[PDB]
């Protein structure tokens, strides 16, 4: 859909306009969930190699957590960028096509007739 | 809702870091603390629901289901710790993890503000239940049972998903609070007819509707005791909750779409109750009685009056407590004679008198003895269905005859008559067993003192 | 006022006190039957004071003391109707029950479960006075199903006997067939009159009262063992003799008759309901007195006797004489 | 059965007798609120719309 | 602590309770702005609820 | 013959090794503390304090308020000669009907 | 006893054959009463709805439903 | 106590005791025994508890909801206005429910109080009951379990179209 | 309990009728 939008400047994971956007906080709950997924990967890595699950290889568990948080931070940056691009294109298209988006006359319910259906 | 979701999740490190002799005690203790905490959901208002966030809310429909759900977990742990005593320790912790995970999915099934998140938690409940039945059920047929439970649900629920996404494309939202104000009337057409079926048939399977009920006397029978407790007490009520939410969007087409299903329920409660008169398996009898009781909840939701919704939510809470207690009583006899045949162990009041008193009280609540909330829900549904059509009292009243007849027959066969001579392993009732019966029966009887908290959002 | 209502509620709370004593126990009782019999003799004495001051002035009241539940326009309260029917039936029932329990201290002396027997007999008496003192249909239905359940538990007192269990379940079956009509009446009064209270039923006074009175007649046919729903009362002789003496002769089985006496402002304006009650009562009193002419079990003869007397009570309701029917109950 | 019933009554009464004694002392010595008209300019707290002290405490503490 | 495992579910309550209160400040756009409950602020008051 | 299988283990009686068993565990100290946890946190905490909590709910779903408010409105419109309730929920001056 | 309880439940469908007898009994006792109670309740509610919309059904004190 | 206008009672006329016999009735002796043995200790305990209440007096309030705009002057699908209109409608519906309950309590109290001449002497309470039940039925009946202010407004507009058509055809 | 003591299909040959009569602990002439 938006593939011609990111085709004049291809293969940019985060373009330069993405820096206009606020980055995800480090206490982002999505980023905390990705760190939790890294911790679960570290536990499964101890489990399949028959290491003691919570205790063995704390350096390896911490590199799992760190690597998932590291990749996931940039994935969340790109996610928020693409939804911001989606809304920017939507609003610029509505602003440039007023004949397709008229302001509908809102009626109050004193004029609005709705059919009544009795439950009896 | 996150003050309940996070302690329920903290039960997972609590069960996996506990000492091996402490995993029942610790999970029972802290699940009882979560259940005590669940009464803060009774901050309900006469006009507004208790709306926590964009994701979660709780009106007077979801609140008793939440309190019953959070109450059922310690009782399931007490019911299950004896027959899993010889189990491997990690499999025991995995069993407790499946119960905790099922509680976690249920409490945000009932509080899900948005309907597709309701759908995802609603269907997420399948996986721990399927695992509990097929892994810790006792017999061969559990595997076949796990298929029926899986595939009557999904075949009903995958058209719901599409239907909900269609509403997402039509209304722009699936927030139930937005849909309270943006609901448009659903006229008579074929498109809206299959819209109605896609919105309703997943919950018809969950209730179960008569004719769609066949998964239940396999799934509740072949399950272990905690599986049967949560299946009868909570997971049937996902269908009633989902109907009470989804029939907002289905007016006025419901006024003639309900006619076949009402027939299937009104005759179905005559059939399945009659089936209970000739059941040889006691646990199958309790399962068919659950189908018969949920038929009234189906009729009450489809006729959609205030009295019928009040009776249906009272009957859902009351049936949850009563059916869970009846499965626990049948399990207490199964853990002595190792057979679910009801005619096998007879005359048990001569051997086990206090457990016979628990059988008596659970039978009296099953036959809706006033003033139990069983009778409150039963009676209010009967009032509303009499107003719907005066002839229904026939099929209502005849049901209350047969409901009495199978309730006492169960009580006469197992408790009365002469004891079986060759059965000599009838141990005296453990403190755990009488405790389990009292933790079902005492809240059930105390709710008769103040039933307004289980009468739902339009009390 | 303050004497009448206080001693009214003291009679009922006093009856509930030995149930609380037997449920909160640790020891083997020093003659719990004597305690229950002393309690019921004292409740007879306490119930005689509102009866005397009804005989003096005609003093009647309603004690709606506890708001229980409001279903939008149906306020349900714990409500006690102290009128002529309660004022005469409560002392007669307490006097009869006091004799039944001093009889039971002899007759049931060999029974190892005599405390459970006196507990069940007192629970019957409590549910029967809930039935006869009720002001709304829900509380009357509590008393109604309560005397049905205590009837079950007391017919099947010797529960290893197959005939006792069969007779107890038969009594349940016929009474639930009558409860169909009870719940029909409750449904009609709620939908058409917006009430279960007797006062609004009598004040609205509906002319199209065929269907609720047919429901009440079906409920009395079940409860008072009229023809068609009669054989459970001769089957109920399978219980012990104090059960047959208290419940199945004098106190429980008049309840259906009592129900139609309670709704006499509706039956007096319905000649069709009067004719139905007249024909049903005459059919019952002929058939059961005819059955009693050849029986050999003495309790079966007395059971067909009292079902014939209940048929006579149904007759005198059917000739629009409800106070003679109530007098024949108390007699 | 007797041991179960003794332990059941013990653990119900263990908190129930202090709860009944405390409710009695609250009803006697603290006592119940009196209905009053709202003064001019006074904005009541949300727990001040309830009559019993335990209800006001629940409304102030939890709800 | 010798009984450190008995604080997992209670602190998970409190922290959960904390997050609920922390969410309320994110849903305070209509605080003292509803037509039903808008009012002038009392002295030494900055918000009508927290 | 058929394969190598453990025979059926006989069903254990918890009262044999522990005649004071509450049925929670075969270790008697764990059994007694499981009993105390179930009874204290189930009956002493949830049932008693929970029933006390429900008994003193602050006007659950504004029923009592609604009586008292009704006792205001009746008293306003008994005295002013107004009817106790109108058939119209909404003022007919603020309703446009579809003309015909 | 085990043989009886197995015959009553699990052996029934392996020994079911759809023929004239089982089809004519399964449709008489399975969908027959559904059609019957459908037409009874439908005729009753059509008659009652017609009486209410024609102002003939006495609904004077009916406010609970 | 309560307000004697919303819960009215006629003045009590009890007759003076005119004993014709020489036998003393037990009711006067039991009334004196109830006054001595029962009523005075209960009164003293209540006076003690009432002094303990008067030592610490505090107040609660009846919550006053101001009137927000109703559903007729809310724009269609405007959830912020029609939410408040819906909450106002639900509160008014709950209060109308309690008004019907008050009038039913008056009707039942009159039926017990007037006794055997209840049919003549309770015509005013019966008439008020009939008026308020007709108003409640026109306002809220047949809306269903999913009632709202929109359903009630649609019911009122249907009833007003029927009344306008009946007025037009009769002129 | 085992598989050849459970109920099975309808007996057609006389030896099948004989072995199912033996299974239900009764005579072939009575089965
Ligand atoms: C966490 C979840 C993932 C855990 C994976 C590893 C699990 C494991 O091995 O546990 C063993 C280990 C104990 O084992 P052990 O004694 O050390 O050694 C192994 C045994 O010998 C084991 O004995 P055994 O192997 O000889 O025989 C027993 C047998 C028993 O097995 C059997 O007999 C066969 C199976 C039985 C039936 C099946 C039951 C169901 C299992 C699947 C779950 C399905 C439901 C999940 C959701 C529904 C959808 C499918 O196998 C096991 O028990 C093997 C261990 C695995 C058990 C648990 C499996 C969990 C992994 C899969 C679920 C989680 C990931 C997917 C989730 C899906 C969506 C939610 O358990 C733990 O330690 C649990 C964790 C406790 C501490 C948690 C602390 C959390 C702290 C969080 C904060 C810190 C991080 C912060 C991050 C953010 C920074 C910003
Ligand atoms: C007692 C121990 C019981 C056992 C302990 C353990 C119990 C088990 C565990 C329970 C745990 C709690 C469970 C949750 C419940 C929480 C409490 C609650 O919700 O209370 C609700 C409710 C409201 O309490 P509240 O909101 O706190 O107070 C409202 C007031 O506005 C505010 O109150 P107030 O300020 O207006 O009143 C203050 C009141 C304090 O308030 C209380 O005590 C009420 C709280 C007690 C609640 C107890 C509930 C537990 C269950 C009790 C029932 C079962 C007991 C065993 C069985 C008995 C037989 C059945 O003061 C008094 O009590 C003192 C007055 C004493 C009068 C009698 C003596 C006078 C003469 C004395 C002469 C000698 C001295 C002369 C000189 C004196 C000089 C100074 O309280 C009650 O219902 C109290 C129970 C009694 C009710 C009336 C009983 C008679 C009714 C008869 C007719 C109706 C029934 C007909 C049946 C017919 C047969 C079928
Ligand atoms: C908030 C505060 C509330 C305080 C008040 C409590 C309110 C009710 C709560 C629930 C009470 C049930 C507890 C007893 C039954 C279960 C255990 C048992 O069987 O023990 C036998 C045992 C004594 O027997 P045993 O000789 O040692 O051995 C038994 C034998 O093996 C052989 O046994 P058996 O067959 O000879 O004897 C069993 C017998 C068998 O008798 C029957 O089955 C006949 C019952 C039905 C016909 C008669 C009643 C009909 C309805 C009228 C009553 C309700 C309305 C009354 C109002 C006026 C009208 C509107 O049952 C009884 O006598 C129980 C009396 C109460 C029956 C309640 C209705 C059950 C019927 C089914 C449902 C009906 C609708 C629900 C009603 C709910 C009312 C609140 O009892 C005890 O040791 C009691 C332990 C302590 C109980 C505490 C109860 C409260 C627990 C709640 C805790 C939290 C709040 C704190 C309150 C604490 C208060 C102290
Ligand atoms: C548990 C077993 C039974 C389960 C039953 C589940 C429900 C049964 C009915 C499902 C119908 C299919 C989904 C409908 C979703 C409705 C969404 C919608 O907008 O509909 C209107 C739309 C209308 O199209 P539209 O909305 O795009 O058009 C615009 C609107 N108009 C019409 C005005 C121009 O309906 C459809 O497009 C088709 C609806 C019928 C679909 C028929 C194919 C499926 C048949 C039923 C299969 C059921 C499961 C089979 C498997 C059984 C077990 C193995
Ligand atoms: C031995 C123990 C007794 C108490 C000992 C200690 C106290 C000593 C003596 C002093 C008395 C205590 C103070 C007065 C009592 C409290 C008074 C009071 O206002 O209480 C508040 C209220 C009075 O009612 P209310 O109308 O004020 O409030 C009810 C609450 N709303 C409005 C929300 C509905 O509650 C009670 O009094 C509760 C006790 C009721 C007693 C009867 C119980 C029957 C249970 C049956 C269950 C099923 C019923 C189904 C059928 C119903 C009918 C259809
Ligand atoms: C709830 C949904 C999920 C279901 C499962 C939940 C399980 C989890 C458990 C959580 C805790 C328990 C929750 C439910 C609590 C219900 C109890 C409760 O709150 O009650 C409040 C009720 C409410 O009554 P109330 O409304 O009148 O209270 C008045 C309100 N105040 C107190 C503020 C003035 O409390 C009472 O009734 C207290 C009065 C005394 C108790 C009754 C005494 C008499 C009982 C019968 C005596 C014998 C009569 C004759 C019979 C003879 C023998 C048969
Ligand atoms: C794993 C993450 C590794 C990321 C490394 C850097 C990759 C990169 O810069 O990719 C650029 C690409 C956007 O380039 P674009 O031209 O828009 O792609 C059109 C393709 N349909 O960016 C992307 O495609 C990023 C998303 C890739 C995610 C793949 C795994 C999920
Ligand atoms: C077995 C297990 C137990 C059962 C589980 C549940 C299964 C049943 C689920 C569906 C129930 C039946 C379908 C719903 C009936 C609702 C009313 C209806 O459709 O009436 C029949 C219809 C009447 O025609 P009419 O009302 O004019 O419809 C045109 C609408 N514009 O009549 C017709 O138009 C004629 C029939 C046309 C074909 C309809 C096929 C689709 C519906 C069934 C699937
Ligand atoms: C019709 C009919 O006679 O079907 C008989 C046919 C088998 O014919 P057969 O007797 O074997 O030669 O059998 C068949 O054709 C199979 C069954 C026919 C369809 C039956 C549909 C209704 C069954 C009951 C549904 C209840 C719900």
């Amino acid at each position: 859909m938006m593939t011609g939008r990111q085709a004049r400047a291809p293969l940019q994971f985060l373009p330069d306009e993405a820096r206009s956007l606020p980055p995800p906080k480090l206490t982002d709950p999505r980023l905390a969930y990705i760190g939790f997924l890294g911790y679960c990967s570290g536990l499964i890595d101890n489990a399949i190699r028959r290491r003691p699950v919570l205790s063995a290889g704390l350096h390896r568990q911490f590199l799992y957590i760190t690597s998932f948080v590291f990749v996931g931070y940039y994935l969340l940056k790109r996610q928020d960028y693409m939804y911001a691009v989606r809304d920017h294109d939507m609003f610029s298209y509505i602003k440039s096509h007023p004949e397709d988006f008229p302001e509908k006359d809102k009626k109050t319910y004193r004029e609005v007739f709705e059919e009544f259906h009795p439950v009896r | 809702m996150l003050k309940y979701i996070i302690p329920t999740m903290m039960l997972m490190p609590l069960t996996w870091l506990s000492k091996n002799s402490m995993i029942w005690i610790n999970t029972t203790l802290h699940s009882l603390l979560i259940s005590l905490t669940s009464l803060l959901l009774l901050n309900q208002f006469g006009d507004n629901s208790l709306n926590f966030s964009l994701t979660f809310f709780s009106d007077s429909l979801s609140t008793p289901l939440l309190i019953l759900t959070m109450w059922l977990l310690p009782l399931m742990l007490m019911a299950s710790q004896h027959h899993l005593s010889k189990e491997n320790l990690a499999r025991k912790k995995l069993f407790i993890s499946m119960l905790i995970l099922l509680q976690l999915f249920l409490i945000m099934t009932f509080t899900a503000t948005e309907l597709i998140f309701f759908y995802i938690m609603f269907e997420a409940t399948l996986v721990p239940t399927l695992i509990i039945i097929t892994r810790w059920g006792n017999q061969t047929e559990r595997l076949n049972a796990g298929l029926y439970f899986l595939f009557y649900t999904l075949a009903g629920s995958l058209p719901l998903l599409v239907a909900l996404i269609y509403i997402q494309n039509t209304m722009g939202s699936l927030n139930f609070l937005i849909l309270q104000y943006w609901v448009q009337p659903m006229p008579n057409s074929w498109s809206n007819t299959f819209m109605w079926l896609a919105c309703m048939m997943a919950f018809m399977v969950k209730m179960p509707l008569y004719g769609l009920h066949l998964w239940l006397p396999k799934a509740h029978v072949e399950a272990p005791i905690a599986g049967s407790m949560v299946l009868a007490a909570i997971l049937l009520k996902l269908g009633g909750y989902g109907m009470m939410r989804i029939t907002l969007l289905l007016n006025p087409i419901t006024d003639f779409m309900a006619y076949p299903f009402i027939m299937l329920s009104l005759w179905g409660m005559i059939m399945t109750s009659s089936i209970c008169l000739r059941q040889t398996d006691l646990k199958s009898l309790i399962a068919y009685s659950s189908v018969s009781h949920m038929a009234l909840v189906i009729v009450a939701i489809l006729i959609q009056t205030p009295w019928s919704y009040m009776g249906a939510t009272a009957l859902m809470i009351a049936h949850g407590l009563t059916s869970s207690m009846l499965f626990c009583l049948a399990n207490s006899n199964y853990e002595r004679v190792h057979s679910r045949t009801m005619i096998l162990a007879r005359g048990l009041q001569t051997l086990l008198p206090l457990m016979a008193a628990w059988w008596l009280l659970a039978s009296l609540t099953n036959l809706a003895l006033p003033p139990s909330i069983n009778l409150i829900g039963e009676l209010f549904v009967v009032m509303s269905t009499f107003s719907w059509s005066n002839i229904t009292i026939i099929l209502m009243g005849l049901n209350m005859v047969i409901t009495a007849l199978y309730s006492l027959y169960m009580l006469i066969t197992t408790q009365r008559g002469k004891h079986t001579h060759h059965i000599n392993n009838i141990l005296p009732s453990f403190t755990r067993e009488n405790a389990l019966m009292s933790l079902h029966m005492l809240p059930l009887l105390l709710l008769s003192l103040n039933p307004k908290i289980i009468l739902g959002p339009l009390y | 006022m303050n004497l009448f209502s206080s001693l009214t509620l003291v009679t009922l709370i006093l009856l509930t006190m030995p149930i609380a004593a037997i449920n909160f126990n640790t020891h083997k009782f020093t003659n719990y039957p004597l305690y229950v019999k002393t309690t019921i003799s004292c409740a007879f004495i306490t119930s005689m004071i509102p009866t005397m001051m009804f005989i003096h002035t005609g003093q009647e009241m309603i004690i709606s003391n506890w708001h229980w539940l409001t279903i939008q326009t149906l306020k349900l309260s714990l409500s006690f109707k102290m009128d002529f029917f309660s004022m005469m039936f409560v002392p007669v029932a307490l006097f009869v029950t006091w004799s039944i329990m001093e009889f039971s201290m002899w007759y049931m002396h060999s029974d190892p479960n005599i405390n459970q027997f006196f507990k069940y007999l007192l629970l019957f008496l409590i549910t029967m006075l809930i039935l006869v003192t009720a002001n709304n249909l829900f509380q009357l239905f509590i008393g109604w199903e309560g005397v049905g359940i205590m009837s079950f538990l007391l017919i099947g007192w010797w529960y290893g006997r197959t005939d006792a269990n069969t007779a107890a379940l038969q009594a349940i079956l016929y009474n639930r067939i009558g409860d169909i009509g009870f719940i029909l009446a409750m449904a009609w009064f709620l939908i058409n009159l917006n009430t279960w209270d007797l006062q609004q039923i009598f004040m609205l006074n509906p002319n199209d009262s065929n269907l609720p009175l047919m429901g009440l007649i079906l409920a009395a046919t079940g409860k008072s063992a009229q023809f068609g729903l009669h054989p459970w009362l001769p089957s109920a002789m399978e219980g012990p003799t104090p059960v047959s003496a208290l419940l199945h002769s004098s106190t429980m089985v008049v309840a259906g008759i009592f129900l139609l006496i309670r709704f006499y402002p509706l039956t007096e304006n319905n000649k069709f309901g009067q004719s139905i009650m007249l024909c049903l009562g005459a059919m019952t009193t002929l058939f059961t007195a005819m059955c009693a002419l050849t029986q050999n079990d003495i309790k079966k003869i007395i059971a067909f006797s009292t079902s014939s007397q209940l048929g006579l009570m149904m007759v005198t309701i059917g000739i629009n004489q409800p106070h003679l029917a109530f007098l024949h109950i108390c007699t | 059965d007797k041991r179960f019933l003794k332990l059941l009554r013990f653990y119900i009464l263990l908190t129930g007798i202090p709860v009944v004694i405390g409710i009695t002392l609250i009803n006697v010595f603290i006592g119940e609120a009196e209905l009053a008209e709202i003064p001019e300019g006074y904005v009541p707290e949300h727990w001040e719309y309830f009559k019993h002290p335990i209800s006001r405490w629940i409304a102030r503490t939890f709800f | 602590r010798d009984h450190w495992i008995h604080v997992l579910v209670p602190v998970g309550f409190v922290f959960g309770y904390y997050l609920d209160r922390k969410n309320d400040e994110k849903l305070a756009a209509f605080r003292n702005k509803s037509l039903l409950y808008k009012r002038e602020l009392k002295p030494q008051e900055e918000v009508t609820w927290k | 013959l058929r394969w190598q299988e453990d025979p059926e283990p006989e069903d254990e009686n918890l009262y044999e090794k522990n005649p004071d068993s509450h049925g929670y565990d075969k270790d008697p100290a764990v059994d007694v503390w499981n009993m105390r946890v179930v009874f204290f946190f189930g009956f002493s905490i949830v049932l008693v304090l929970g029933s006390t909590f429900v008994a003193y709910l602050p006007d659950y779903r504004m029923q009592e308020w609604a009586r008292r408010e009704a006792e205001r409105l009746v008293k306003y419109r008994e005295a002013h000669g107004l009817p106790l309730m109108e058939s119209n929920c909404f003022d007919p001056s603020k309703i446009q009907l579809p003309e015909d | 006893l085990i043989r009886w309880t197995c015959a009553r439940s699990a052996n029934v469908y392996p020994n079911f054959r759809p023929n004239t007898k089982t089809s004519l009994l399964g449709a008489l006792f399975g969908i027959g009463p559904l059609i019957f109670w459908y037409y009874v309740f439908k005729t009753d509610r059509d008659r009652k709805e017609k009486l209410i919309q024609e102002g003939k059904l006495d609904r004077t004190f009916n406010i609970s439903y | 106590s309560w307000d004697k206008d919303v819960y009215p009672e006629p003045p009590r006329r009890t007759p003076a005791p005119s004993p014709q016999t020489s036998l003393p009735n037990p009711i006067t002796y039991l009334t004196k025994a109830f006054d001595l043995l029962v009523d005075r200790p209960v009164t003293l305990v209540r006076e003690f508890i009432e002094r303990q209440h008067a030592k610490n007096k505090y107040y609660y309030y009846h919550r006053e909801f101001r009137r927000v705009p109703d559903i007729t002057e809310c724009h269609e699908k405007d959830v912020l206005c029609m939410f408040e209109a819906e909450m106002q409608w639900k509160r008014d519906y709950k209060v109308d429910q309690e008004i019907v309950n008050i009038i039913q309590e008056r009707l039942k109290a009159c039926q017990q109080r007037e006794g055997e001449s209840h049919r003549q002497n309770c015509a005013k309470e019966l008439q008020q009951f009939t008026q308020v039940v007709k108003a409640y039925q026109d306002r809220y009946h047949d809306l269903g379990a999913h009632y709202s202010a929109r359903k009630c407004l649609a019911k009122q507009k249907q009833r007003m179209l029927a009344e306008r058509k009946a007025t037009k055809e009769a002129a | 309990i085992t598989k050849d003591m459970l109920p099975g299909p309808y007996p057609k040959t006389p030896e099948e009728r004989a072995a199912a009569a033996k299974k239900y602990n009764m005579r072939v002439e009575d089965y």
